């Protein structure tokens, strides 16, 4: 089977600047009728892949003309003249010349932007969950940049690491930030055992962790 | 223009079959197109599975050797995927996609349907309100949330105020543990508007036919 190699793996680009990514195929993609079945696709976060380029060099139906496909034979390049935030996502190449049809491993386009500290919010377990005998403490770290961030939990001042599960969003096109959720899950009896619960976020925008806490049974 | 929509059972037991339907609107399936099945693995690798084209001729990836059947019903303008002998390695997002036979143009993909291959049981979620602590409500904005816990399989849908509240929302990818998922979502609004304008988490879990509409109540008197 034909191998489609994309490079680079990831690219970070400032809005208004150009972007170029490449796809190299292990076999020539020209066919016996002069046509090159080489497409480029964009997959935005949470969406299905969508058309950009086809026939190697042609703009697919409805696509903004900021996208340019070039190349022939085995070396192909996708160019974005000026990057907009909604261009973020994963770009794929695809070949239809040799059976079976194959996709590149994708290139993720990330938007470079000004650093931003997280908005941190902490939430005690709900009354309803406590009647269940389980107890989740949730902390959101919202709209920060860059994407690298650390969350630390404390219970009555002591760090806690078992029972923590984290989840990250993809970059947001509206503001080019990242967000993260962290959930600490306890039995109701252990939760009802201690008093103060603390979410600590460490990000490059500060030298001091952002700290959010609450006391059980205080509003 | 042409639109594609996938349907089919989202949970399949190991060694049985996945069966999906793609319904095409805005174009006849007997004209011009190759109608493809493509799947995307949890890694995000895409794999071409096969097609049935406008005259009924088919092709499929040797990677699937013997397991795949692609068919159509012209009277209903639908084409179908059956994949037998499944294992957890077939857990993926399944897409239907039409491409023009002539030039590979006009690529049009359905919204994609997740298919989990697993023996684990279907479980409805508990939906818990995340109401802010008092001290964090005196700012200009306030963040509220919703915790959707212990369901299987994916997915659930979550909206705020029936989808009329969509700015300032973050819905996080579900995390799996012990054959149950947990998901959370935050919504941030101008603090002076709350609690005067109520906020409700609308969660649906189609696999268990369950829906929860949870109004977030402030901590403190309500």
């Amino acid at each position: 089977d034909v191998v489609m190699t994309q490079s680079p793996k990831t690219i970070s680009v400032t809005i208004g600047q150009p972007a170029s990514i490449s796809c190299k195929s292990s076999q020539r993609l020209l066919n016996s009728n002069g046509k090159t079945f080489l497409n480029w696709l964009l997959q935005r976060p949470g969406q299905s892949p969508k058309r950009l380029i086809y026939l190697g060099t042609k703009l697919d139906s409805g696509v903004p003309d900021r996208f340019t496909g070039s190349g022939s034979g085995t070396d192909f390049t996708l160019k974005i003249s000026r990057v907009e935030a909604e261009d973020l996502g994963v770009y794929y190449c695809w070949q239809g010349t040799h059976f079976p049809y194959t996709f590149g491993g994708g290139t993720k386009l990330e938007i470079k932007r000004a650093d931003a500290a997280p908005t941190v919010s902490i939430f005690p377990p709900s009354s309803e969950q406590l009647t269940s005998g389980g107890a989740s403490v949730v902390c959101f770290l919202n709209n920060f940049y860059p994407k690298d961030i650390n969350v630390k939990w404390k219970i009555d001042g002591s760090e806690r690491q078992n029972g923590v599960l984290n989840s990250w969003t993809d970059q947001d096109s509206k503001d080019s930030t990242y967000s993260m959720s962290s959930t600490l899950t306890l039995t109701k009896d252990e939760y009802e055992r201690h008093n103060s619960y603390t979410c600590e976020a460490t990000h490059k925008t500060s030298t001091s962790p952002i700290v959010k806490s609450f006391n059980r049974n205080e509003c | 223009r042409v639109q594609l929509q996938q349907s089919g059972p989202g949970l399949v037991k190991p060694s049985q079959s996945l069966s999906l339907t793609c319904t095409v609107t805005g174009y006849s399936i007997t004209s011009d197109f190759a109608w493809n099945w493509i799947r995307q693995f949890p890694g995000n690798k895409l794999e071409w599975m096969g097609y049935i084209n406008y005259s009924g001729f088919t092709s499929h990836n040797p990677s699937l050797k013997s397991r795949i059947s692609i068919t159509r019903d012209t009277s209903k303008n639908q084409f179908f995927l059956q994949l037998n002998s499944v294992t957890t390695e077939d857990t993926a997002t399944y897409y239907c996609a039409g491409l023009l036979w002539y030039d590979g143009g006009a690529g049009s993909w359905g919204q994609g349907t997740l298919v989990t291959v697993s023996a684990a049981k279907t479980t409805a979620p508990s939906v818990y309100p995340l109401a802010p602590v008092c001290g964090d409500t005196t700012g200009s904005s306030v963040t509220l949330g919703c915790l959707v816990k212990g369901y299987f399989p994916e997915p659930v849908t979550l909206t705020w105020n029936s989808g009329s509240l969509s700015s300032g929302v973050h819905t996080f990818p579900a995390v799996l543990q012990s054959d149950l998922y947990t998901l959370s979502s935050s919504v941030t609004v101008t603090s002076s508007t709350w609690p005067s304008q109520s906020i409700t988490c609308n969660v649906a879990h189609p696999a268990s036919s369950t829906k929860v509409d949870k109004k977030i109540e402030p901590r403190g008197p309500t």
